[PDB]
């Protein structure tokens, strides 16, 4: 049994950052860390693993070498394995292109369940997880605030967190893609010894060729929108 | 970057022969150094000069041994020794481009002269309402001339010492104010009676001091423009404004306060009673008549409140004492737009409490380097950087654990801070929820903010809250090089107390009719109608619980085996606290303690 | 050509964002001759015809399905069918919890223009330009969608103002593709 959690390393900006060309903020002003929603995703996978017997939790991220820092944090926070997918041609991949990339590594991995965060703290597309569901053709639910699932079941029960705090119970076929909302659980903190042990662990590197994709499948060129301009409002 | 609306705070302003570089001014305040700890005096003021303050003043500075505040510690400028000692401060303040000021003091009978044993002189003979065994001799005309000459000789010493600003101090009901105020002044000669006559002492003093040092030094005056006592003392729209008009041509800068000496928590308003700006209604009355620059303190820490009083024309300069102690670098932080780095004064008056006790150095609840700059080499904004990759685990994020994390992270260390509590602040989170104490929360707000920003730049550090309690095994296996245990204290549940050091028979806060402070503050345990508080603590807990309970409708009696709220005499909170308990019908039984408790009843005894 | 608005409802009530979207659609037309079609999807969505017969609405298509309220498989199937049948230039969805359930699935299959949480929309001559936030809302990001005949946007609620008063739209009903959804809504809590 395997739960695959897609995670993203998000950018946060220093005050008072500057627009570079007008196409982005200047990199010097950027700090990267693990997307806040991914702590909750990862914890939920660890709850499932810890509630039974034998569940591989793998984390996967699409991005360059710096992402290693965020995947390491995942290892420290319980993940069994970490995979990083990249090729320089994938720069500027939109949420839908990244959904396609994630789909092909998920197929290589063959998990029983996929978890994504509801949205990323930086771009807040609130799109990537559900784009993955569409390319996988898997049942999906977005904005999950509660999960009843036992490994190997056909069949899970979620609650959707709606506007105004109200919840809706939904029974969903598995395997499924779920996007996980803040507050579903209390994500753990690794100890210094946990972190040190996570440091010894390999981050597995996966190229596009490894998953049947090429430069022509990815990048800003293949995306569903095009940035004209960024500005401070 | 700095908000453009704050640019006004960085404009210079002329004061007589001197120029202030900006509108941030440290008014005279005690620190427990005077002329006796020249290291402390020069380091404390010069860090603020480095921090952007335009002018730094000594505390009240005695002009002669017959105004000696022992057992309390004032500055002194009695001779050449003092000139050397204080010049350490003026030289150090000048090194950072600020002006240095001195506050010339003569206390009349308010100075108990316990070192000098000399006799104080005054407008009429009185026993001080603050030092009640201390009496002055009534001044004849030669006495008046002699004391005036003391001011002159001190002002000449002050110029020798390198001061740029010299005050004639007439606030906190000291001597120029005593002549002004018919509460003290009973004379029927030409220094008593009409306003013109009552002002004559302070006006002649100003003229003489200006004459001696005025070409070289700005002459400032500090004035208690209203005693806040009603008619019978000074009122701003009666004598106050008229005095300002009479003295305006002699003064280069007005520094305005309210209140007297016995209750000077009306000036240094505790946050318990007073918000930022609490003095404005009295202070703004001075610019209605003066043509000179004016400041008046009001616990100013927010630049938004600061530009308000300057743009509306209520003050030209932002005077501060406590805000400058909590954050010597407040002006630089505003200048650079680092608003979230500002360490905001909580108005607890612990700084003052040291001075009031008589003799000890100042300390500060927010700023743990106040008093420590010289003697420990601790600069508030500069931290020796670690040279190793040592990690530290800290169990507990209350004032001590969170301070330790903050400093260790600023020093480059890896820190993991953990607590069972949902938020940083430990026991201060309930304390600040007590009636009147909401501003005490800034101590934890500052640390929450700073810790969050330090984690962003110290990437191996971590904050964990809402945790399961750490056990000894968890600590031993945690993987840190060093561990700090900061697990706090709790109120006693069995009656243990400082009088007998033993439990009281029948005391037990697990019983449904007995509660601790924490159980009261938690709000879950039911409380009955008639409440007895049994008190062996001298600071704020018992009075504050009494306020909370009586305001919620209970009938409250305080049985106190120690002097109730004794420590609040020193924080200047005591008088309004007693007024608050009285108007809420809280009954007090002093001089009693308790020998045993039973369901619904307790046995008490007179301690004498 | 046409602008397609997907209305939204829950527990018997139309969600006001539906009107805001009609607002946005009308403010976006490149001519008085362009037409706004609104769709409302649900087994009992005929009940909403009164609330949706409002100024700005030229056609109201009611689509009935398996679910009373939102379901991702039903909605995806229904909206793809509306788009194919009305070939709209722009489709507007609310940025809502329901829309998070399927919006990006609509786009993945198709190569339609796609942007979410949009708070400014504008034509600049003949190119649609949408603005959304960036870097935790610290910047605005203007996007366009080249050579995309159909753009799908989700729209931030409480940004676009609703039109005032009633309308006279041509109502039609259609059935959802009777395909069984891979999830089942149970109770609200
Ligand atoms: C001592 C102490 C530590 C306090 C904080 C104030 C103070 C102290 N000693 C003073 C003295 O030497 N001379 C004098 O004129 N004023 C003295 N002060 C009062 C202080 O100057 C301010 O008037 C008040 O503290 C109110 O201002 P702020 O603290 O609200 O800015
Ligand atoms: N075993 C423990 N593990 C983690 N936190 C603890 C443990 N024991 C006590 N604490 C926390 O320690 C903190 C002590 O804070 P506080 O009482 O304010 O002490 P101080 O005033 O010394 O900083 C509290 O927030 C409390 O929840
Ligand atoms: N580059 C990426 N690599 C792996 N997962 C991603 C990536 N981008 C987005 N995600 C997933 O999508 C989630 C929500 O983000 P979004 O739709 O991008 O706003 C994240 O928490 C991840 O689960
Ligand atoms: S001890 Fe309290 S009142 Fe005094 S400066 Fe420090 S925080 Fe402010």
């Amino acid at each position: 049994m395997k739960i695959l959690v897609a995670v993203k390393q998000t950018a946060a900006l220093e005050e008072d950052f500057e627009i570079r060309d007008g196409m982005d903020v200047d990199e010097d002003f950027m700090m990267y860390d693990l997307n806040e929603w991914d702590d909750f995703s990862l914890e939920e996978a660890m709850k499932i693993k810890e509630s039974s017997d034998d569940v591989e939790v793998v984390v996967v991220s699409v991005g360059p070498d710096r992402v290693d820092e965020s995947l390491r944090k995942c290892l420290a926070k319980g993940a069994d394995r970490a995979v990083r997918v990249w090729d320089d041609a994938a720069e500027g991949s939109d949420a839908i292109v990244v959904g396609r990339i994630l789909t092909e590594v998920i197929k290589k991995e063959a998990p029983d369940m996929v978890f994504a965060g509801v949205q990323s703290s930086d771009q807040a597309y609130a799109s990537t997880g559900i784009s993955v569901a569409s390319y996988l053709n898997w049942p999906h639910a977005a904005v999950v605030a509660d999960l009843q699932y036992k490994p190997g079941d056909n069949k899970a029960v979620i609650r959707r967190e709606l506007e105004g705090g109200m919840l809706q119970e939904v029974e969903i076929n598995c395997p499924a893609v779920l996007t996980i909302q803040l507050g579903i659980n209390k994500p753990r903190y690794a100890s210094l010894r946990g972190i040190k042990q996570a440091a010894t662990k390999p981050i597995e590197e996966v190229s596009l060729a490894d998953i049947g994709l090429s430069a022509n499948d990815v990048g800003a060129a293949q995306s569903m929108s095009r940035v004209r301009r960024m500005y401070i409002p | 970057a700095r908000d453009p609306k704050h640019d006004i705070l960085f404009e210079p302003i002329q004061i007589g022969p001197k120029t202030l570089r900006n509108r941030f001014y440290q008014v005279p305040h005690c620190i427990g150094a005077g002329s006796d700890k020249p290291g402390f005096q020069s380091a404390h003021r010069s860090v603020k000069a480095e921090g952007g303050w335009a002018a730094l003043n000594t505390e009240y500075c005695s002009i002669n041994p017959e105004s000696d505040d022992t057992h309390r510690l004032s500055a002194r400028i009695w001779d050449e020794g003092d000139v050397r000692n204080l010049k350490a401060m003026t030289d150090e303040v000048h090194k950072y481009g600020a002006l240095a000021g001195v506050e010339l003091w003569y206390g009349g009978a308010h100075a108990p002269n316990m070192e000098s044993r000399a006799t104080p002189r005054g407008p009429s003979q009185y026993a001080s309402e603050f030092e009640t065994l201390s009496y002055c001799k009534e001044m004849d005309l030669s006495d008046i001339a002699q004391v005036q000459q003391f001011y002159v000789d001190a002002a000449k010493r002050s110029r020798d010492a390198g001061f740029d600003i010299v005050y004639v101090y007439g606030a906190h009901s000291y001597l120029p104010l005593q002549f002004l105020n018919p509460y003290y002044n009973k004379r029927t000669d030409k220094y008593g009676g009409s306003l013109e006559n009552r002002a004559r002492f302070w006006l002649e003093t100003l003229e003489k001091v200006k004459h001696a040092v005025g070409s070289d030094c700005a002459i400032a005056t500090r004035f208690g423009v209203d005693t806040v006592y009603g008619p019978g003392q000074i009122e701003a729209e009666v004598d106050g404004q008229k005095f300002v008009e009479m003295a305006d041509s002699l003064v280069d800068m007005w520094d305005i306060t309210i209140g007297d000496i016995a209750e000077w928590g009306e000036d240094a308003g505790p946050s318990r009673f007073y918000q930022q700006g609490h003095t404005i209604p009295w202070v703004k009355l001075v610019k209605q008549v003066s043509k000179k620059p004016v400041l008046g303190v009001g616990r100013y820490t927010d630049p938004e409140k600061m530009i308000e009083i300057v743009t509306k024309g209520y003050a030209d300069i932002i005077g501060c004492a406590r805000p400058s102690i909590a954050d010597p670098f407040l002006p630089q932080k505003v200048e650079q737009g680092r608003y979230d780095d500002i360490r905001v004064c909580i108005g607890c008056n612990v700084c003052i409490s040291r001075w009031e006790i008589g003799g000890p150095p100042m300390i500060c609840t927010q700023n743990a380097t106040a008093g420590e700059e010289y003697r420990r080499g601790w600069h508030p904004e500069k931290f020796r950087q670690t040279k190793n990759k040592d990690s530290v685990l800290i169990v507990g994020a209350g004032p001590s654990g969170s301070e330790a994390a903050r400093v260790l992270m600023e020093s480059g260390y890896t820190v993991h801070l953990t607590d069972t509590a949902e938020k940083i602040g430990g026991h201060l989170n309930q304390v600040a929820a007590l009636p009147g104490l909401g501003e005490w929360s800034y101590h934890r707000d500052y640390r929450e903010t700073q810790i969050t920003k330090l984690l962003k730049k110290n990437k191996e550090s971590q904050l964990a809250l809402g945790q399961k309690p750490m056990t000894a095994d968890d600590v031993l296996q945690y993987g840190a090089d060093k561990v700090i245990i900061a697990t706090g204290a709790r109120w006693n549940t069995d009656g243990t107390n400082c009088l007998t050091h033993d439990p009281i028979p029948g005391a037990d806060a697990s019983l449904p009719d007995q509660l601790t402070p924490e159980q009261v503050m938690d709000g879950k345990k039911k409380i009955g109608k008639r409440v007895v508080i049994l008190n062996a603590d001298t600071y704020f807990m018992a009075p504050s619980l009494a306020e909370k309970l009586a305001t919620a409708g209970h009938e409250v009696t305080i049985v106190s085996g120690v002097h109730l709220a004794n420590y609040m005499h020193f924080t200047l909170e005591y008088p309004n606290m007693m007024r608050r308990l009285h108007e809420l019908h809280v009954e007090e039984l002093g001089d009693h303690f308790c020998s045993r408790i039973e369901p619904g009843r307790m046995e008490i005894y007179n301690i004498w | 050509s046409k602008i397609l608005v997907i209305a939204e409802h829950r527990r018997n009530d139309l969600r006001p964002v539906s009107l805001e979207l009609i607002g946005a659609a009308n403010g976006l037309k490149k001519s008085g001759e362009d037409k706004v079609v609104v769709a409302v999807i649900g087994s009992q969505a005929d009940a909403f015809v009164p609330a949706l017969s409002v100024n700005g609405v030229d056609e109201l298509v009611v689509v009935k399905g398996s679910s009373i309220d939102f379901d991702p498989d039903v909605f995806e199937a229904s909206v793809s069918a509306l788009i194919a049948a009305h070939n709209p230039s722009v489709v507007l969805l609310p940025h809502s919890v329901d829309s998070l359930g399927y919006a990006s699935s609509l786009a993945s299959k198709t190569g339609y223009g796609f942007a979410t949480d949009v708070y400014i929309v504008e034509y600049q001559g003949d190119e649609l330009v949408a603005t959304r936030g960036g870097y935790n809302q610290k910047v605005n990001v203007e996007v366009d969608f080249p050579g995309k005949s159909t753009v799908v946007l989700t729209i931030r609620p409480s940004v676009f103002k609703p039109l005032e008063g009633a309308g006279s739209p041509v109502v039609s009903n259609v059935d959802a593709p009777s395909v069984q959804s891979r999830s089942q809504n149970k109770d609200y809590v």
